[PDB]
């Protein structure tokens, strides 16, 4: 993949230059944010199953059609598929947050997801609602400073699906 | 518990083929611990006979280090 | 709307790799949309063209996988060297790299210890293929930079030599990814009974099926089109 | 509407068509038709497709 | 980088990062400041390092600039020094990254094929990298010298 | 793959409703026609080789250019693949008739078939003619009612290909 | 679009360099070939209808299935659409020959065509065979050099449809 | 052909052709002249071979042409002899190609299913092929008789 | 694949005719050039590394930006990929020269290679210049008679990319 | 341990440990005293941690001890606290090892089917390890509390 | 030998040797005496071939015998000439055998790593073996010089 440090390295490699003051400033910014990123990553790893539980419960309470007969999440199979997708979203958002770049979200998750959902019949609106549910659930757990950092990656996933 | 050394003989029951297949029928080989249950099941499915299995690399009864 | 389902991956046409020797080339939803989704159900089975004798397809001939090879089939590499000085072993190793990766690797990237074990018979061709397919280089090439189902499709084509039939296989391997990772997917593919019946411990995997688009890439070039 | 965006951002316009539509020689329908039949529209939305 | 390798290791196994990986990321983030100071020191002294390393290499291996050698001539010696500049820049990238990942992906994967194509002897690369190691760690303090020597170590071992 | 019973089960599951009189009426109709379906399927199974032989003979007599050099059925392998395809169409029409639904035809036969033949260069119109040849051959063996029943599936294959 | 002169201008504009000897050689090559290109273009314009007639007759004689019931070119409308496609292929091959570059064939013919034929059910192999027939017919009318030149663009179309 | 087989073998290993298989291609292109002469001899005398073998087979197997037989009638006997003509042409193709590959692709793969569909007895096929082998071998020279019999025996074993 | 012998065999099998004088003359012509083809193939196999050396050196002398920071061949990995692709082209041109046919180029090299490079960002024009460099380098080593034969397959590859 | 994983990762690719692997091992052995005194603090606090963790478990989840629950009865509560002691010992093992491997080869691999055999709710397990996390991190210093809590995070995630 | 390659192929697809392969083996054995004359002629001229090839190599590559070069010094140049003698003997062995398999089994399998361990440039090796080709081909008649040039070219390609 690519993260913030590798991003600076790659741009200066393509330009074929040694590091300047701007590159060191970017690297210092990443080093400043890294400890908060690690705390948030550990928090989310601890509470992954919980976060998925409340986020799915909130989504299925706001949109009860999904779980009821005739809904896309109505089956043990389809419900488990929804929970699996939400777990993937949370894990890769955590990877992107800890990395400081959204490239892993583009490659591993977003490149192909819209077409997959459109072929499967998954409602993309409800999926964006589920991602927003995970965002607001995890914000209370990671803390305001870490919530601000995690929100951009949840927004990235939501915008990629939309 | 890392590596089993297995001697096996798997006769043929679904065809008769004219290529050299002695190496496929009777063979001794090294298998991993995690692979060994699946390997033993697969050999038993093919009607093969397992002659002897020995512990080679790992040590039996290790809680960690396996 | 007015025609049957296309010959297409269940997760979209952008989930079909280009059937070339090596490279893992997929369409992108952003560089140029060019996207067609289709309501391919969970049980839909894809129609695959044999790379070989047409009447050896499993749909007509369940025992066609173990049938005798014709001149239409690819080269088959089998390691009969005593399974305990020989160029056959080196040829088998090169064929294994050509199947698993599509090309030879660079000199620093060779899985040397596995080659030594294969040369001395400690491991079979299937175990050598497992070592190649679970290596960090294979993961770097075909797993970590792709959409998960794209990686699953490509790895399935490299290992079993055919595309997935439908959502049964794709969903099984997606669940295996979700639970156990890249190594779980790769080991599951090699542990299938289909692999063992087609490729034992002896024979390197080869290409058994292609999609109609992959046949179109080869046959429809102006040189290879049948002249009227 | 016709060019999906304002092409004054590039300094591109059909001055005589604009004058004709403003002063009433042509209507907005005839302006739209002459605007979609122009070299600008042909370059933007006919050639690349 | 350290973060990238840890994350890809976690993702290959479909799991969150283990406590050891998170602790390693913490250590890397803490040491980033001395990493950047070392990188600035190497970047500022690039021309002196290249000149002294080239002189030392050609003194140790006179065959390269002798007639018939790969580096005979001002132009080919210039290209040799340019390669040394590439590898110094890659070393600074590796220092700021905390890992040899940028070095590997930019200048180690397929380098043997490249130098076979260019008739460039890999042993000469090895003494060139050792000369850069000596000259650069001559400028740096002991703690900095150890970490920079690790990266020059990796590069020399990869070329060898 | 869904038969009539599975279709009713699904239309009642998606609504979340228990079975009522109408569902029992539909399943009773299927159970009534089941004996005809089983007899026809057994007759076609016993005479499958004869049906394929007769229909291939009729098709290659009406279109002799297929088996002559320059025709798509000119080689031993291509003739074998042609009769193999006729065996597919007959067998899957038997399956669809026994199930009472054409889902297996959209589901295992006609999906991507046009693209496959177009890539292979197989003639589509000639294949439709062969499917008819099988239809007229099979109707005589199965009798009037079973022919009326199997005709919908043969015409389904023909219309999907055409 | 892009033609040979425009292609050289573009490749020297991207790199920011002025024209050098090699660029002038390429421009001179195109300028020399221009007269032959214009003669070929006039010949094809005068004989386009005859070329389409002969190529279509060749294709539908070799593959009568396409115009029999069940074939893709079976109706007056589908047949007319087929000959319209052949007319467009010939005209754009003439355009590319006169331009000296294949850009117009990409942007204006082949960008999106193969997916259009997959959706429509058009046999692309038969279409490529028809394009090859057009190449054979056009070469005889244009002579050896113009035949080689136009065969370049016909083969480009055929390989692009692949 | 031999050239195609060597190229396919070299390609499957992603390597250039080895000197041994280049020597194989050299021997093949050396023998090309006499193999063309053999194929031309078979082509010129095709009607004689077909008539002789058809008569010999029908005498050896009266049941095929008798009423209730597969080849009974003018049209069905014509089809029988036309199949013999296909196989003779295939043997000429194999002779020019230097291997049984054209014969296999054009007239061996799936032959049993074809003739099973056509109610054509395979022992009759084998005896007809053997009759053609005897007739051809009689017509051409002794040295080339073994080469022709190679392809005829391949076809007979494949049909068997 | 399909070589000249197999090409004649196929063009005569599709028609259903025996080999006539023209076919035998084509076979004689192919067999005549066999020694030249084998000699050229052995020479190229012996000197493949040298040919790639000089061709790549000339290509990167004419277009240094490819191997400089910001160029498509700027890394050890991408330079190695460049020389690997050039080796593939040389090997497959040698195969086509041995066979006397360009089929293997279309079904083993050029099948989707243009769009592969376009998706990768590989400059196709620079690849064509590299192929021309390989052709002009190989011609000197093999000799004019073999150079003329290698040229047609090198230009076939070039036109396939272009 | 950290050294074990580093050695296995290096050996898989048939190569010496990279400067990143050496850096992580150096950081691991450098922090040996801190994690060692942390493990000593955890082990000297057997029963306080076990008893408070059990109390919070039962008062947040009353139904484990309620009639019909998994832990109803004195002996089942004793087994519950015994498993708590097991996992505390495993956490100490992982802390000294610098990695969660000992917990994995001892307590994580196969835990789900184990507790499915024992009919032990997994939410109860994660609640218990969370309570033990709270109790243990209360005693330790602020710097060491995070180190303990990360291994407890791994255990809680591993259970459910 | 040709016999060995034919036999291993026949065993690989598991049937008796094909008539064409029997023809090839007869052509090989019938030409054995000419191969023996070629091998003897090369053996008689060991010193001229080896020393002229070494002289040509050191003229093209003065650096190899320059101070710091691989073959600098009398003893290292002697080892150079002895390596050339090894490869000349292997070429004679291959001429006698009828292919290059002896040259592979004794001199090509693992040559790259060995000369890397000895820091011997493979470009120097290919230059030396090309020089041996140039010397040895002149000693022989055209038909024999072609065959010997095949082996020398194959060895040069194997080294490169
Ligand atoms: C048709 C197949 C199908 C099934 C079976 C199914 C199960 C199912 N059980 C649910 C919740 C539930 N299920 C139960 C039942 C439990 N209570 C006790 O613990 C028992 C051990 C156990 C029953 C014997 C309870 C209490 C909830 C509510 C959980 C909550 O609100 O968080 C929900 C969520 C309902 C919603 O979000 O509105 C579903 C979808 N879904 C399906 O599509
Ligand atoms: C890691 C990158 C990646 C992702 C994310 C991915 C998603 C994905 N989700 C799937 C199914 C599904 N996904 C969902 C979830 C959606 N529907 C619910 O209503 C929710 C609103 C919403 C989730 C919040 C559902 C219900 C299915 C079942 C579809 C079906 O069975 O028809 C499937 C196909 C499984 C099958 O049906 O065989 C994939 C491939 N694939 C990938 O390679
Ligand atoms: C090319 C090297 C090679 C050899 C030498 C070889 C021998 C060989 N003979 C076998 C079985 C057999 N071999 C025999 C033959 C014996 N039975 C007696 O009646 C006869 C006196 C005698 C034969 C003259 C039989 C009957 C079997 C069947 C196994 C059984 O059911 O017991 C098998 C195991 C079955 C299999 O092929 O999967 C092998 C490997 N295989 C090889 O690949
Ligand atoms: C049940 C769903 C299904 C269908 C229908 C199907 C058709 C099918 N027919 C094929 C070949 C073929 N099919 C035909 C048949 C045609 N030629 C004659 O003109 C006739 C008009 C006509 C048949 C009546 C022929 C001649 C081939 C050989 C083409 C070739 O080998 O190039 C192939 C490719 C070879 C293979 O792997 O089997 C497929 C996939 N496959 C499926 O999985
Ligand atoms: C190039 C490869 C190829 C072959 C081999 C081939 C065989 C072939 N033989 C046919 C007819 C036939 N072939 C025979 C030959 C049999 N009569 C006796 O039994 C003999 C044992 C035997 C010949 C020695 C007969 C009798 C028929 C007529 C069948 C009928 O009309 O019922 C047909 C049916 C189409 C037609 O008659 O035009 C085919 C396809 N087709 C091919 O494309
Ligand atoms: C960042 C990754 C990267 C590297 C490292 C790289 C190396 C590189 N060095 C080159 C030339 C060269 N490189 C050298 C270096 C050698 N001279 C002595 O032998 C020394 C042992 C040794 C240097 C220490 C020389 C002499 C040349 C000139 C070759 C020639 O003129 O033919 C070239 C050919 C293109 C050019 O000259 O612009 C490349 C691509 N390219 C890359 O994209
Ligand atoms: C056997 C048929 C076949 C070919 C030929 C083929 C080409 C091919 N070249 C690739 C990479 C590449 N290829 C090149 C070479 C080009 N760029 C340079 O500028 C030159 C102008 C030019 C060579 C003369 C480069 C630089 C890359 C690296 C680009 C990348 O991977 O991002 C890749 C990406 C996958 C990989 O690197 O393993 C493919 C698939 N694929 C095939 O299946
Ligand atoms: C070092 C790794 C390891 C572990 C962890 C382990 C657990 C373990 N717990 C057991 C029993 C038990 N364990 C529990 C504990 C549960 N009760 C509540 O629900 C809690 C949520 C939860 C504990 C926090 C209970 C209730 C039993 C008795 C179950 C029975 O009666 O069968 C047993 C069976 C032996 C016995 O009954 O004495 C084992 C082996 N064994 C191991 O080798
Ligand atoms: C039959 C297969 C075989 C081969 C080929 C072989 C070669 C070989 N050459 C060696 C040394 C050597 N070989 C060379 C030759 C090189 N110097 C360069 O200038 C030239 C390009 C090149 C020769 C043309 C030199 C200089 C040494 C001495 C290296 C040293 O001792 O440091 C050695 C180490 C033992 C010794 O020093 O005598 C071996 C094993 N051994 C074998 O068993």
């Amino acid at each position: 993949m690519q993260d913030a440090i590798t991003s600076v390295i790659n741009t200066y490699d393509v330009q074929g230059k040694y590091f300047d003051t701007s590159a060191f400033d970017k690297l210092k910014a990443y080093y400043a944010t890294g400890e908060l990123r690690v705390r948030a990553a550990g928090t989310i790893s601890a509470n992954a199953a919980t976060i998925i539980k409340e986020a799915s419960a909130k989504l299925f309470s706001n949109q009860p059609d999904l779980v009821r007969p005739g809904g896309n999440a109505y089956t043990t199979r389809r419900y488990a598929a929804c929970v699996r997708d939400m777990d993937y979203f949370l894990r890769y958002a955590t990877y992107a947050m800890l990395a400081g770049d959204t490239s892993i979200l583009d490659e591993r998750v977003l490149n192909g997801l819209k077409e997959t959902y459109n072929s499967l019949g998954v409602p993309i609106s409800s999926t964006v609602q589920g991602i927003q549910a995970m965002k607001e659930v995890t914000g209370s757990l990671v803390g305001s400073g870490a919530a601000k950092e995690m929100g951009v990656y949840f927004d990235y996933l939501s915008s990629g699906l939309s | 518990t890392r590596l089993f050394k297995v001697t096996a003989l798997i006769p043929s029951y679904k065809k008769v083929r004219g290529g050299r297949e002695l190496q496929n029928t009777y063979f001794t080989k090294l298998v991993e611990y995690d692979r060994w249950f699946a390997e033993q099941q697969r050999i038993q499915k093919q009607g093969g006979k397992i002659l002897s299995v020995k512990m080679v690399a790992g040590k039996p009864g290790l809680n960690t280090g396996v | 709307y007015v025609k049957p389902l296309p010959n297409q991956h269940p997760y979209g046409s952008g989930n079909d790799p280009l059937e070339i020797q090596f490279g893992a080339i997929f369409k992108s939803e952003t560089k140029a949309p060019s996207a067609r989704p289709a309501p391919i159900g969970k049980d839909v089975q894809r129609i695959l063209i044999r790379s070989g004798n047409p009447i050896t397809n499993e749909r007509g001939n369940p025992a066609g996988g173990i049938s005798d090879k014709t001149s239409l089939s690819p080269q088959i590499f089998k390691l009969t060297q005593d399974n305990r000085v020989e160029v056959n072993v080196q040829a088998v190793i090169r064929a294994a790299y050509q199947q698993v990766f599509g090309r030879q690797l660079y000199e620093g990237q060779h899985l040397s210890v596995s080659e030594i074990k294969l040369e001395n018979g400690e491991i079979s061709v299937k175990e050598f293929v497992r070592d190649l397919a679970t290596s960090e280089i294979f993961r770097k090439l075909y797993w970590q930079n792709f959409y998960v189902c794209k990686s699953i499709e490509y790895i399935h084509r490299r290992l079993l030599g055919r595309p997935t039939y439908g959502r049964d296989e794709t969903n099984r391997y997606y669940d295996l990814a979700f639970k156990k990772g890249f190594a779980g997917v790769v080991n599951a593919i090699l542990d299938t009974m289909e692999y063992a019946e087609v490729f034992g411990d002896d024979v390197v995997p080869y290409e058994r099926y292609v999609t109609p688009a992959g046949l179109n890439l080869r046959k429809l070039r102006a040189g290879t089109v049948p002249t009227l | 509407q016709v060019f999906e965006r304002d092409i004054l951002a590039y300094g591109q316009s059909i001055s005589y068509l604009d004058s004709k539509v403003k002063n009433g020689e042509i209507s907005v329908k005839e302006f739209i038709r002459l605007l979609g039949k122009s070299e600008l529209y042909r370059k933007q939305f006919f050639e690349p497709f | 980088s350290v973060v990238t390798k840890a994350i890809v290791s976690a993702d290959a196994e479909a799991r969150y990062l283990s406590p050891g990986e998170l602790d390693r990321i913490r250590g890397f983030v803490s040491s980033g400041e001395r990493r950047l100071r070392v990188a600035q020191t190497l970047t500022e002294s690039r021309e002196r390092i290249i000149k002294q390393a080239g002189d030392q290499l050609f003194q140790k291996r006179p065959d390269l600039v002798s007639p018939g050698g790969n580096a005979y001539g001002a132009e080919r010696t210039a290209s040799c020094l340019r390669d040394l500049d590439y590898y110094l820049r890659l070393v600074t990238f590796g220092i700021v990254a905390g890992d040899v990942t940028p070095i590997e992906e930019i200048g180690v994967i397929g380098v043997k094929e490249m130098y076979r194509n260019l008739e460039v002897p890999l042993p000469g690369m090895v003494e060139a990298v050792k000369a850069m190691k000596s000259v650069a760690t001559g400028l740096l303090s002991g703690d900095d010298s150890a970490e920079v020597g690790y990266y020059f170590d990796y590069l020399a071992g990869a070329l060898a």
